[PDB]
């Protein structure tokens, strides 16, 4: 399998960056009985799932990596048909209710109640708990107030923020900060002294973690690929490869940068559609597109100050809206005026 | 006494030929009749414009005296149930009524968008069982919602919001039937309040003939219940913001208009501004829908009608 | 064990025990020597009492017994709408009136209605309000409903007509500490200086928020080994507050105006996983309760923060707002 | 029939010429005209209107106003005519909101950048496109369902980050190795319960530099060959 | 006893005027053209007297039979008013041979769904049966519910009338009421009869003595839980002219302690602006601008400390144009 998936740790004690939070965790499941509901809250790639899974197997056992994966379909109101992919474990289980648009409530309540009239307690693991409806939240908080005795939740998110307070309240919250580039480059050369991977000095390992930006996902991912490319010898003149969705939205910042015209915007359209077509999501291409024209070394302040502005503009009209290719444009004819 | 029937009602379309507006549609549904042997379709459009009684004047000239019993309407989200209502479908589709062979029993849906892909998917399948003897016409707003199977094996015909010369037409057709006194300018405002709804300017004319008789600009005005245009357009066009606040303090927001027809007949009003450049005209209009937008968000204060009146005089003196 | 959160554990038993509302509890000790209770409109900044107030009234009305089974409390604002409220009100109406026992109608007055006691009802729309309002004309016979609220100008004129309304003062700091620090003393908290004072702020002086954020950072005390006492960043750390440095440096950063810097250090910020949000509420309580910067800075200080906050409360990617706040503020 | 199809590509001709913008263009053909046309195949309109509004040479223009200012401007509006349209579709059913969504995404932006069609009025790409990101979705909920006991991420961390690193370790080997890299393939496909339909789909994921297409065309049928005998020859774990 | 239902309007002469509207169905019932009537207005103006008289005009000695009386809020439920209008649309009488007539008070508060079903039963039932619907707001109807109704706009009373008729209520129970008092309840009633007969009689009821005591400003406002014009007239004052810190403090702390919303207080500071003299039009520009931006963004959440310092600094920047 991949380095990031051979090497994750499978146990507190296999954790190695984060030591306080590995303590308190390790503190936590030194009484399973009285164990609080989380929500571990933090950015993207920084270990909150294995975090997560790492205390499950300290409280039960390694049973709780022997996971199954069942399709569990709900009756609702108005006779429609939800589907609700649950992976499901002899000792937790773990869903996604966002991927059910708005229906996440009657999918929890659903749910979560039969789990309490099936059983110490069970944990149930909320993904992407951040990007909830409130009615979902809402009913989380009924739910948690309900079945405290047989559940127990453990949500994940980005950002703390969408929580609602009554959640807050109830809820242990825990903060996940990305890993710093030490950390990062601690962890790199494990895995490559682990895979037998030559290296010229250990700067690159460095380099990697500086561009991966604190995820230590896509530094794995990325170290992989350069060994690969580099025949397992990694060089000091080794470029950093990075992926083909941000190679082609660098490439149209530097094309938005050269020229500023209506031609420049019909093309950039078609790249645009290109990256919504391939599963690239519309504030990922946003936030990349300017973060990458603010890295542009020939524009003074004030034009990266109005790209700023409309960046925020756009991203809002974005959250707000359903045509994610009409606000993208918008944008991007808003910062060829501004450079112009 | 007698019997009750309003020209709403009784000068609602029987026919095909009676139906003013959408001409190609009307064409369409004309030449399905000649020919007979009509089709499975979808019907989609705004809510709003008569597109179930198209339908129903198509089923009128296909089957006709078996139209009391051979034509089954039904409402997809039903208080009642989408079972109930699935199992009402079946059993009138089952049954074998002895009708002409060129004609065929006719179910009609409304509001089929609202359905699930599973309703959806038994719905065609029960289309499909009694497709010898039971055609089906779908009614709903977004064409998009209703699955690719179903949508497949419908015909697809749009309909769209009458324009005033229909409903000119209509009205002078009802006139004409009614010997009603009119004259131009009433006309034009009833049909300058009724943005194309058919129904509404019926009745406002219907109440004009009762309450004054004689169809002008000033009883169709006393008649209706939208704010007078003439003071909306005094609130828009005053060149002092202070003189605008109190119009609309005044005349709008005391007389107890809400701000959902305060902003209505302020966009209509700002559609016909003759006198004003119509770039001017198009940023108005977005304040005003702005506006009417928050107020339909919950806030619909007065507090949003003046700063759209600030907005529109700020734009008016460049 | 019986774990009970400390909220409802140190809620008052009788109405002597209210500390600093006077009047309310006066008010109400008037109304209840009368034969007759009104609907009541209990209306205050939040965590002043008026749950504590009320069920000690009930508890004084029916008895310790007794209160359990006369009692409706419903939360309008986290239920699902008005469709259930009303149902579980009208349910609760329509089922028969517990018979009091000899000793409960030998001991307290017990009055022939229950009491039905909603909370955060300013929180309702106009129509539930109305709603509300009907089923209360319905039932009154036999129920005397209690609506708690931080707005009493939120409430329609139709409903707060029918009650009589209550005015609770918002606590005293003092008052506030010395609960806070009796709280902590009876569950043997240790605090070191200035903690009950930092969870007061934090809470903004509400003594519900400050009690359960106590409570929370007691729990995670009794993780942490060696029994040292809490600190003012655990309980930050707690309620999902920014360190006051990371805010200085902020500010300095802002005060720079470099873009390249100022954008260097959101980057690394939002690596830290620190809400935007709270951000957002700090910079706004430094800037606008600050001496230095005159009135100009502030009014366009606030629009920019108000700007960020209504944007931030639409779902957006939290880098590009902060970012886009800071370079604004910068600017000016 | 195809006048059905062809009113839409009608509508966006019309309502992008310059002439009824005019102030003597006004007066013939006025606002209330310009929202029928609008209310006219209301479905397709403001599509057409966002398709088309880059390919005019304007004769609007003000004073001292580029191209450039223009198409931003109209840009601007038809955002927010999309946010009105969104709003007016979801549940709420606001549809008394219909005129307003007629001027903010068809009517302010043609008259923004109206003038002479420099070329052919195109019908809107965005409902292919969207067909093809549905698809694609769905291929990648499919992927991440197969792959998710392996690995620890959500769907689009799938694609954004494990994806190019499949591609090497499933693509790659090939390339360098011939039909010597099948067992390596079937392995590391087997480890995240990949079929050889999850390898179709995974290679149509890749844009810009990393495209598969003519790089598995260019890979030798016998390979091709080889790969799907060897991995219809052994079971694989389920 | 409520004070609504006394005083109500019984005969056409308590109405002060809209004969329009009994001219115009008599002429409908006369033609035989008479359609499903929507009265809509503020209550207490007189839709229920209209409808009852043309209801007894119509029929006579058997209204009773004809005539279905029904209130949408007495929340039975949707089926059991649906089952209720089918059993007196199919009791047909042949000696009683007519059209029957529904009359559905308060329709507006009805959900949605019951609505379209309202709708659906009205179109099923039209053959035989004339539905007259009663609302406070049209905007509030459904669509579809619309569309099929003849509309009726009720005005507010006039000022005049209002006044008499408070003046009448006072003289009949005997209570005394300051002139202050009565222009607090008139501008908070808003032309509305049932919300003064209701603030009435509950100021009465919490008057220690109900006979000889004068109801106040300060006592009509703690009643209607609306913020007191001097509270907001001082916070505006703060505002104006004291510095940021001054007028931060000011504004939370009276709009904490006296329970004032941000939006009622931004709402009544908007209506005490309104009176101002102002030598700049971009002033008001502004502060109607900004103010309804604050409005809207609270009404969709947000945080309150935020909007409150940006009222403040919208109002300052407003006033800083003279
Ligand atoms: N060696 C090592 N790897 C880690 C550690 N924490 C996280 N990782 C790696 O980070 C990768 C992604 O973490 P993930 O579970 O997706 O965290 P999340 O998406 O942020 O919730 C995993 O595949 C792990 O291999 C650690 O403490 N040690
Ligand atoms: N006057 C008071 N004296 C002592 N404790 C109080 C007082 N007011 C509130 N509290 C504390 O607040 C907690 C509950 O607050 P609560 O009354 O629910 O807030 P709210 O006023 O918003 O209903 C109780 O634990 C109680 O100890």
């Amino acid at each position: 399998s991949l380095w990031v998936d051979k090497y994750r740790p499978k146990s507190l004690n296999a954790l190695s960056h984060n030591e306080e939070l590995t303590n308190f965790l390790k503190s936590l499941s030194d009484q399973p009985r009285d164990l609080p509901h989380l929500l571990l809250y933090g950015p993207n790639g920084t270990g909150k799932k294995t975090r997560c899974m790492a205390l499950l197997e300290s409280i039960f056992g390694p049973g709780v990596y022997r996971l199954k994966i069942d399709v569990r379909q709900f009756v609702t109101a108005s006779n429609r048909k939800l589907e609700l992919n649950v992976v499901s474990s002899p000792y937790h289980l773990e869903i996604t209710p966002s991927d059910m648009g708005n229906n996440d409530r009657i999918v929890i309540q659903e749910l979560l109640k039969e789990v309490a009239q099936m059983e110490r307690y069970k944990c149930v693991i909320i993904n992407e708990a951040n990007s909830l409806t409130k009615d979902a939240q809402a009913a989380l908080r009924r739910t948690m107030e309900k079945y405290s005795k047989n559940i127990r939740l453990i949500m994940v998110c980005d950002s703390m923020s969408p929580i609602i307070a009554p959640i807050k309240s109830r809820c242990l919250l825990i903060r996940c900060p990305a890993p710093s580039d030490s950390e990062i480059s601690t962890i790199l050369s494990d895995v490559v002294t682990n895979e037998r991977i030559q290296l010229e000095t250990k700067d690159i390992l460095k380099r990697i973690a500086q561009a991966s930006n604190g995820n230590l996902r896509v530094s794995l991912l990325m170290l992989e690929s350069m060994a690969l490319n580099n025949e397992l010898a990694l060089k000091s003149s080794s470029p950093i490869i990075k992926p083909d969705w941000i190679i082609v939205i660098h490439k149209l910042t530097r094309k938005i940068v050269k020229e500023r015209s209506v031609n420049s915007l019909i093309e950039c359209r078609a790249v645009l559609y290109d990256l919504l077509a391939h599963c690239i999501p519309a504030n990922i291409i946003l936030k990349e597109l300017t973060f990458s024209l603010l890295d542009v070394e020939t524009l003074n302040t004030t034009n990266k100050s109005s790209i700023i502005e409309y960046s925020s503009v756009f991203d809002e009209r974005l959250s707000l809206g359903n045509k994610a290719i009409f606000h993208l444009e918008g944008f991007i004819a808003k910062v060829m005026c501004c450079l112009d | 006494l007698s019997l009750q029937l309003p020209w709403v009602e009784k000068y609602r379309p029987q026919v095909l030929s009676d139906i003013v507006g959408n001409k190609e549609t009307i064409d369409r549904l004309q030449q399905i009749a000649k020919d007979g042997n009509m089709p499975h379709m979808i019907i989609s459009g705004m809510p709003g414009i008569g597109k179930t009684t198209s339908v129903h004047c198509l089923a009128h000239e296909l089957l006709g005296r078996s139209y009391a019993d051979g034509v089954l309407e039904l409402n997809a989200s039903d208080d009642r149930g989408i079972d109930v209502v699935r199992n009402q479908i079946k059993h009138f589709a089952q049954k074998k009524l002895h009708l002409p062979p060129g004609k065929h029993k006719i179910v009609i849906l409304d509001e089929a968008d609202s359905m699930t892909a599973g309703a959806q998917q038994a719905l065609r399948r029960t289309m499909e069982l009694y497709s010898n003897s039971t055609r089906f016409a779908f009614a709903c707003n977004q064409s998009n919602k209703i699955i690719e199977p179903l949508q497949s094996r419908c015909a697809i015909l749009r309909y769209s919001k009458l324009s005033d010369e229909d409903v000119l037409k209509r009205l002078l057709q009802i006139i004409k039937l009614e010997d009603v006194k009119y004259t131009n300018d009433g006309l034009e405002a009833i049909i300058f309040t009724a943005e194309g709804d058919m129904r509404q300017a019926i009745n406002n004319l219907q109440s004009t003939v009762a309450g004054h008789g004689l169809v002008n600009a000033d009883n169709v005005f006393k008649i209706v219940d939208s704010p007078h245009p003439l003071i909306v357009k005094k609130m828009l066009l005053a060149s002092n913001l202070e003189d605008s606040i109190q119009i609309l303090r005044t005349d709008l927001w005391k007389k107890g208009y809400s701000s959902i027809d305060i902003v209505t007949t302020s966009f209509r009003v700002t559609k016909n501004l003759a006198q004003v450049k119509e770039s001017v005209r198009l940023e108005m209009i977005k304040e005003i829908g702005l506006t009417h937008m928050r107020i339909l968000e919950g806030v619909g204060t007065y507090l949003q009608l003046a700063s759209m009146l600030a907005k529109i005089h700020k734009l008016n003196n460049k | 064990l019986a774990q009970q959160p400390w909220v409802e554990k140190y809620r008052p038993k009788n109405l002597d025990e209210v500390t600093a509302q006077d009047h309310a509890v006066t008010v109400l000790k008037k109304t209840l020597k009368s034969a007759n209770l009104p609907h009541m409109l209990f209306y205050g900044p939040p965590g002043t009492g008026k749950t504590s107030t009320i069920l000690a009234l009930t508890k004084e009305l029916y008895g310790p017994d007794l209160m359990k089974s006369r009692i409706l409390e419903l939360n309008a604002s986290d239920e699902r709408g008005i469709s259930i409220v009303r149902e579980k009100v009208k349910n609760f109406a329509r089922l028969t009136v517990s018979k009091p026992s000899k000793h409960d109608l030998e001991n307290y007055p017990c009055p022939p209605y229950k009491i039905i006691i909603l909370d955060e009802a300013d929180s309702m729309t106009a129509d539930a309000q109305s709603a509300l309002r009907r089923t209360m004309e319905t039932y009154s016979g036999v129920t005397r409903f209690c609506l708690i609220c931080n707005y009493v100008t939120r409430i329609i004129d139709p409903l707060a007509s029918r009650c009589s309304k209550f005015r609770f003062k918002a606590l005293d700091a003092s008052n506030a500490i010395d609960r806070l620090r009796f709280i902590s003393e009876q569950e043997n908290v240790k605090c070191d200086d200035g903690v009950l004072e930092r969870i007061l702020d934090i809470s903004a002086g509400d003594l519900r928020r400050g009690i359960t954020l106590l409570q929370s950072a007691s729990k995670g005390a009794q993780y942490l080994g060696d029994g040292k006492n809490i600190t003012s960043t655990q309980v930050e750390e707690l309620a999902g507050v920014v360190p006051h440095d990371i805010l200085i440096e902020i500010v300095e950063k802002v005060k720079s105006g470099d873009f390249d810097e100022i954008k260097k250090y959101v980057n690394t910020f939002m690596k830290s996983g620190w809400s935007a949000a709270s951000v957002v509420n700090q910079l706004h309580e430094y800037y606008i309760t600050n001496d230095n910067f005159d009135t100009n800075f502030k009014n366009q200080i606030s629009w920019l923060l108000f700007t960020t906050d209504s944007r931030l409360n639409n779902g957006t990617n939290e880098h590009i707002q902060l970012l886009n706040l800071l370079v604004k503020i910068s600017q000016l | 029939e195809k006048n059905i199809a062809l009113k839409p590509f009608d509508i966006a001709h019309k309502m992008l010429d310059g002439q009824i913008y005019s102030d003597i263009g006004s007066r013939n053909f006025t606002l209330n005209d310009k929202i029928a046309l609008y209310f006219d195949d209301f479905d397709f309109t403001p599509l057409m209107i966002q398709e088309n509004y880059l390919s005019t040479r304007p004769s609007v223009l003000k004073p001292g106003q580029s191209h450039l200012e223009a198409v931003a401007e109209a840009a601007n509006c038809i955002s927010l005519g999309d946010i009105v349209e969104k709003k007016i579709r979801s549940s709420e059913q606001l549809w008394s909101l219909l005129p307003l969504h007629a001027v903010l995404s068809s009517v302010y932006p043609a008259s923004k950048v109206a003038g002479h069609m420099a070329g052919r009025i195109n019908f809107t790409a965005w409902l292919g496109q969207n067909s093809k990101s549905a698809k694609y979705y769905r291929l990648l909920q499919e992927i991440h369902y197969h792959t998710r006991l392996g690995t620890s991420t959500d769907k689009i961390g799938l694609r954004l980050d494990y994806l190019p690193t499949f591609r090497k370790r499933l693509l790659d080997p090939f390339l360098k190795q011939g039909a010597d890299a099948i067992s390596s393939v079937i392995e590391v496909m087997d480890d995240y319960y990949l079929t050889k339909e999850d390898w179709d789909s995974i290679m149509e994921f890749f844009v810009g530099p990393d495209v598969t297409t003519a790089i598995i065309k260019k890979i030798p049928a016998t390979v091709k060959s080889g790969f799907t005998r060897k991995y219809n020859s052994m079971t694989h774990p389920v | 006893l409520p004070w609504v239902e006394k005083y109500r309007p019984e005969t056409l002469d308590e109405v002060y005027g809209q004969n329009e509207v009994i001219t115009t169905v008599r002429k409908f019932v006369d033609e035989g053209k008479l359609p499903h009537l929507l009265f809509y207005g503020p209550p207490g103006t007189g839709k229920t007297s209209t409808i009852v008289a043309l209801a007894r005009e119509i029929y006579g000695k058997n209204y009773s039979n004809m005539v279905l009386e029904l209130n949408a809020s007495d929340d039975r439920g949707i089926d059991v008013v649906r089952n209720q209008i089918k059993d007196f649309a199919s009791t047909r009488q042949i000696f009683s041979k007519g059209f029957k007539l529904i009359i559905l008070d308060e329709a507006d508060a009805m959900t949605n769904a019951a609505q379209n079903a309202l709708r659906r039963v009205i179109e099923r039932y039209t053959k035989n049966t004339r539905f007259c619907v009663l609302a406070n707001y049209a905007h509030k109807l459904t669509p579809a519910l619309l569309s099929r109704c003849t509309r009726f706009r009720f005005q507010p009373l006039p000022q005049e009338a209002i006044e008499r008729r408070i003046a009448n209520v006072l003289v009949h129970e005997k209570l005394k009421l300051s002139p202050n008092a009565e222009k607090a309840l008139i501008e908070l009633s808003n032309g509305d009869m049932r919300r003064v007969l209701n603030v009435l009689q509950s100021c009465k009821a919490t008057l220690d003595n109900p006979d000889e005591d004068e109801i106040s400003d300060d006592v009509i406002y703690e009643c209607c839980g609306a913020p007191r014009p001097s509270d907001l007239k001082a916070v505006l004052k703060s505002i104006l002219e004291d510095d940021w810190g001054t007028a931060h403090y000011t504004l939370n702390k009276v709009r904490s302690a006296k329970g004032l919303a941000l939006i009622d207080l931004i709402e009544g500071i908007v209506k005490i602006l309104e009176d101002y003299e102002l030598q700049n039009e971009e002033t008001r520009v502004h502060l109607l601008t900004k103010l309804a931006d604050i409005e809207y963004s609270i009404s969709k959440g947000g945080n309150d400390q935020i909007q409150g310092s940006a009222v403040i600094g919208a109002i300052k920047a407003s006033f800083e144009n003279e």
